[PDB]
RNA sequence: GAGUCCCAUAACCUUUGUACCCCAGAGUGAGAAA
RNA sequence: GCGAUGAUCACCCGGGUGGGUACAAAUGGCAGUCUGACAAGU
């Protein structure tokens, strides 16, 4: 007595028309039931009707929440308003059964069927997939399926990116990547200039000053009173440098490079100049992250300590997860935490882990917790 | 590969005859030929079994 | 709702506190949040006991992801003060274990607690 | 034993999916579909292949009921490369990112769950594994999340639950193909301790008969654990 | 002189291998990082740089829907990285999770750019230090060629025996003291004209080459007034291309 | 057969129906 | 005539310089002070 | 005016040796730069 049968997809919802019944008595015959397997059979049983896609994303969450909790959305009252004839009273097939009460309150003319044999044709339906849709544009299920996945999961969670932690993980390796490559180049433009003046390289040690004042003082032949105040600018006077590389620069040993050359040494220089403006800019991002999403831990030791300790253990819910004895040897290779001196350590290591907790199960962390419990570090730090 | 490096056969030996190594030490009665298909790997431990396992 | 969940009912917390006494008189109680994470790694626990008025509670929650992950039962008591009073320590204690020993004394009410932690959850 | 230093050969197990690192100490071992991190801390392996480096997981038997499965020597597994799976009481990756591996980045693991808490690690674990599809549903009610799931080769379900018998076969009748497989794991503690251990596996067996599912083979889980039992069994809709 | 110094040739050379590696890494760390956002980019864009260029171009995946990719990405991919952008899989991402990412993703493209500088450059140095070299052999053989030597002189001194082979020494001394086959390209196997051969001429004109690679270089490297035009280089290209040419006409096979 | 062309409703289902036939009630 | 295809653009060892460590490690689990 | 929200717990003569982890350099070691007159067509 079946005439119709609704089925739901991840791009939008599909009725059946039942073209002919199969045998009720004999349903569980092998005869019967090899038929849902063959798709030529299955074609006889039933024949797509209508499929209406969702409008987005936001749409089929909607819905899948509505279908979750037995409730009728506009979307579906829409499409069982257009393909239900009124007429004694039409049949429709569903799989849910919490799904009949609410269809028959908005459609009272609808009688709904839930029993074995609809479950059988729904399952035929669910087998053959977008055989049955007859070209229809159904995109493809499986990946579908996988966007609605995690997105009706992460709800019901109440996920949120706040609680994400692998922005910190991703910032770390990046930050120590920057200061390897940082240095690395800043080294080869110290070669690289080192050649056309290479007194120059002794009197600035440092590599980003050296990088800057190479810049600006790209022939060493070039020396003005003028200049000499524009390099003196450029850091201080106090060491003397800025008259050094004067006199330097009058009487240095270094071989006149081409103006290729040179070309390259300023703009190698400036791509130098850049990371290390970079690696600040991402240290700066990774600060105020730990404050927002580990705001204890953060407060307790440091952001960038913390952030390695979190690194370590794979996730702020592994470090959270691990006993004290663990999280202190978990940091007992780079010395994160450092007879007495042993004692802070692991009377530190507690709190430490006693704040990762703290953090990564409070949705929405703060700080007064990590500020009272340093406090307490604190004093133990004054009694031993 | 074809021609396979000697050392690579050497350690399929040790396994093979892993029974005796070890007075202390014994395993099920089994037959190991060397398998057709196979690769070597260097096994990376975990940064918390520094002390434990390394 | 609350992150206190379930809690047990004033009886319960009886027969709970209960079996913890005489568990920690047969040596077969651990004391304390860190011993009671040890045992859930070492897969020797038959459930574990917490104070649902920690101060602050957020740091006794990590043992419920372990159990539920271990399948194994928890439950939490309102008070801290009295926990500790029937595990035999002089101090407060936040969280407790009761190690898993077929072969022990007081094995019958155990898993009679068991049970009902069990309905409970 | 196997510590870090030391070298290993990793070599085919008789089951697709599934790989023996030898050595002083034989390790069942998969190859990882996420290779530089561990799942749960567990024991990797690396390789050199023509150089990538490709990776290897060790699973473990006694956190893995499934490898401890395989390791008393079931005949048949339907986890196989290629097949799409559906696991139920996925309570954390330690398993499912196991069977993760076995089907390959062609099929997919549907992982479900009940409690949230444990499901926050699941979706984090699912990111980093493509083909891992968690469902954070009571399997009690399939109505709920048949939207998200088609055809299952294989329903794998570790629910430590009295009432699982049904659950297995509201999802196998909703879920699994015709022919497909059933890999049901069983704790007599669990769903009568007033019995015999041995006495529920025979009734739980009764279950499946009357649920169209026929029983293909029994192991034992000693010495891993205690009580447990994994049933192999065969969807027979005809 | 200031345009024929070749301890610049070896640092560029360095570089440029350098240069290469680090712009592989940060392409994984964006691929991951911006991966969560829309882990689907990866498997459909495999270039780094036209990867960066996306993010640069959309920086949310709602703003994939409308934005224009033809000038980055062919008109069947920029549909399918549009389609993906609905049926996504990453999370939302802030505006200041967006910024940096962006600001990573301007690095990408920035060193792409320097890249392909520094090869113009080198290239430029080839043509100059070693001209007659780069005609015959080329420039990105050419400058490794002197690398491994460590200056155009070291190189010049040696045979051609040694040119050949320089790049193999590990198979070598492995196969002279266990008496098996020895290497017979080396590192010269990189370059065109190896390239054009095929099966066993592949070696004939390795030793070929070589031999003339040697004619051109120590032309480069001795010379008090060598002119900047390459001809030497030219004719000696000419030469091994006539022995190429022969070589290949002939057929094993028998008519 | 459900006709989209004759409505099937007897009520006025979508929001906009309610408005458009309070006017044509109004109307005439 | 002749291994690019096991990074001689490399691995490992020695020496050297820089910064940390010598407490146990799945660390232990109820004493300490008087 | 305490504590399970955690008490307690390698060598030699204050010094020198010894060892481990991470980074950088060595024109330090392994480590020694293949052969040499035929080849090809009628």
């Amino acid at each position: 007595p079946i005439e119709y049968l609704l089925f739901e997809e991840p791009t939008g919802y599909a009725v059946f028309k039942v073209k002919l019944q199969q045998d009720d008595i004999g349903s569980r015959l092998k005869e019967v039931q090899e038929q849902i397997n063959d798709f030529g059979a299955f074609t006889k049983l039933i024949e797509l009707v209508s499929f209406a896609p969702f409008k987005g994303a936001a749409e089929a969450l909607e819905n899948a929440n509505d279908i979750s909790e037995g409730l009728v959305s506009e979307s579906l009252k829409a499409i069982l308003d257009l393909n239900l004839p009124k007429a004694k009273n039409i049949t429709l097939a569903i799989s849910d059964k919490n799904l009949g009460p609410s269809i028959k309150e908005e459609f009272p003319y609808v009688d709904c069927i839930s029993n074995e044999l609809a479950q059988d044709l729904i399952r035929g339906v669910r087998l053959h997939g977008e055989k049955l849709f007859k070209g229809l544009q159904s995109g493809d299920l499986e990946r579908a399926q996988l966007g609605l996945g995690h997105a009706y999961s992460r709800a019901k969670v109440k996920f949120s990116v706040q609680k994400n932690d692998n922005h910190i993980i991703q910032a770390i390796a990046l930050l120590d990547q920057l200061d390897k490559d940082i240095n690395t180049f800043a080294m080869r433009v110290k070669e690289w200039y080192g050649w056309h003046f290479p007194e120059l390289a002794k009197l600035v040690p440092d590599n980003y000053t050296f990088a800057k004042l190479v810049l600006f003082i790209k022939d060493k032949a070039s020396l003005n009173d003028d200049s000499l105040h524009d390099l003196a600018a450029l850091l201080n006077e106090d060491s003397g440098i800025a008259q050094r590389v004067i006199d330097n620069a009058r009487i240095s040993m270094g071989q006149d490079i081409s103006e290729t050359d040179m070309e390259n040494v300023c703009v190698f220089a400036q791509r130098v100049a850049s990371l290390a403006d970079y690696r600040r800019q991402l240290y700066d991002y990774l600060c105020e992250k730990m404050h927002t999403v580990a705001p204890n831990l953060s407060e307790l030791i440091g952001e960038v300590i913390g952030a390695r300790l979190i690194s370590h253990a794979g996730s702020l819910t592994n470090l959270s997860k691990q006993a004290a004895s663990t999280v202190q040897i978990l940091g007992a290779e780079k010395a994160l935490f450092r007879k007495n001196k042993g004692r802070i350590s692991r009377y530190l290591a507690n709190k430490c882990s006693m704040a990762s907790r703290i953090d990564n199960y409070s949705e929405e962390p703060s700080n007064v917790f990590g500020s009272v419990l340093k406090k307490q570090v604190e004093q133990r730090l004054e009694f031993y | 590969d074809d021609n396979m490096r000697r050392e690579v056969q050497r350690d399929l030996l040790l396994i093979k005859h892993r029974a005796a190594l070890d007075p202390k030490r014994h395993y099920k009665k089994q037959r190991w030929e060397v398998p057709e298909r196979f690769a070597i790997g260097t096994i990376i431990e975990d940064k918390s079994e520094f002390y434990s396992s390394r | 709702n609350p992150k206190a969940f379930p809690l047990a009912d004033a009886a319960l917390t009886q027969q709970i506190l209960d079996v913890v006494q005489q568990a920690a008189n047969l040596r077969q109680l651990k004391k304390g949040a860190n011993e009671a994470t040890k045992t859930l790694n070492r897969g020797i626990s038959e459930f574990i006991i917490m104070a649902a008025d920690c101060e602050p509670i957020e740091i006794l929650l990590h043992l419920p992801l372990l159990c539920e992950d271990k399948n194994v039962p928890y439950v939490f008591v309102p008070s801290r003060v009295a926990l500790g009073r029937a595990c035999g320590v002089s101090r407060p204690v936040i969280a407790a274990s009761i190690t898993t020993n077929d072969a022990s004394a007081i094995k019958t009410q155990i898993y009679a607690v068991k049970d009902k932690i069990e309905t409970l959850l | 034993g196997a510590r870090g230093g030391a070298k290993v050969v990793i070599e085919p197990h008789r089951h697709a999916g599934v790989y023996i690192a030898r050595g002083k100490e034989d390790l069942l071992v998969t190859k990882n579909m996420a290779p530089g991190e561990s799942v749960y801390g567990e024991k990797r392996i690396s390789v050199e292949e023509p150089p990538t480096k490709v990776e290897y997981r060790v699973w473990n038997p006694f956190r893995s009921k499934l490898a401890a499965g395989i390791m008393g020597g079931l005949d048949e597994l339907f986890i196989a490369p290629g097949k799409k799976v559906l696991y139920l009481g996925a309570a954390s990756g330690t398993s499912v990112s196991h069977v993760s591996d076995v089907v390959g980045p062609e099929g997919v693991v549907y992982a479900v769950e009940f409690s949230h808490r444990p499901g926050r690690e699941l979706i984090s674990m699912a990111k980093k594994r493509p083909n891992i599809i968690p469902i954070i549903e009571d399997a009690r009610h399939p109505q709920k999340y048949r939207m998200l799931i088609g055809m299952v080769d294989c329903v794998f379900a570790d629910v430590a639950q009295p009432d699982q018998a049904r659950i297995i076969a509201l999802n196998s009748h909703m879920f699994l193909k015709d022919q497909g497989g059933v890999v049901i794991s069983i704790k007599a503690n669990c769903i009568d301790s007033t019995v015999d251990a041995e006495t529920v596996f025979a009734r739980e067996v009764q279950k499946l008969r009357e649920e169209r599912i026929k029983p293909l083979e029994q192991l034992t889980l000693e010495p891993y654990e205690r009580d447990h039992c994994i049933v192999v069994g065969r969807y027979m809709r005809s | 002189s200031a345009d024929k110094v070749d301890v610049m040739i070896i640092q560029a050379i360095a570089l440029l291998d350098d240069l290469d590696k680090e712009l592989n890494t940060y392409a994984m760390r964006c691929k991951e990082w911006y991966g969560w956002h829309f882990p689907e980019l990866a498997k459909i864009v495999t270039d780094s740089v036209a990867y960066a260029r996306i993010i640069l171009t959309m920086g949310i995946r709602s703003k994939a829907s409308e934005t224009d990719l033809s000038e980055i990405l062919p008109e069947e991919i920029e549909e399918r990285v549009k389609t993906a952008a609905e049926v996504s899989m990453g999370t939302e991402i802030t505006q200041t999770d967006l910024d940096n990412i962006n600001a990573l993703a301007e690095q990408i493209v920035e060193f792409a750019a320097y890249r392909e500088q520094l090869s113009n450059y080198l290239s430029a140095r080839m043509k100059a230090i070693a001209p007659n070299l780069t005609q015959l052999v080329g420039e990105l053989v050419g400058a490794r060629l002197i690398a491994h030597s460590g200056s155009l002189i070291s190189l010049a001194k040696s045979p051609a025996s040694t040119i050949q082979i320089l790049g193999a020494e590990k198979a070598l001394f492995r196969a002279l003291k266990t008496k098996h086959d020895t290497p017979k390209y080396g590192l010269l196997y990189h370059a065109s004209l190896v390239g054009q051969a095929t099966g066993k001429n592949k070696g004939k004109i390795a030793r070929v080459l070589a031999a003339k690679a040697a004619v051109s270089l120590r032309y480069d490297a001795l010379a008090e007034d060598r002119d900047d035009s390459g001809d030497i280089g030219l004719e000696s290209r000419a030469k091994v291309e006539n022995r190429l040419s022969q070589l290949e006409g002939r057929d094993l096979r028998t008519t | 057969h459900a006709s989209a062309f004759t409505r099937t409703q007897d009520v006025p289902q979508t929001e906009l129906q309610e408005k458009v036939d309070q006017v044509l009630q109004e109307s005439n």
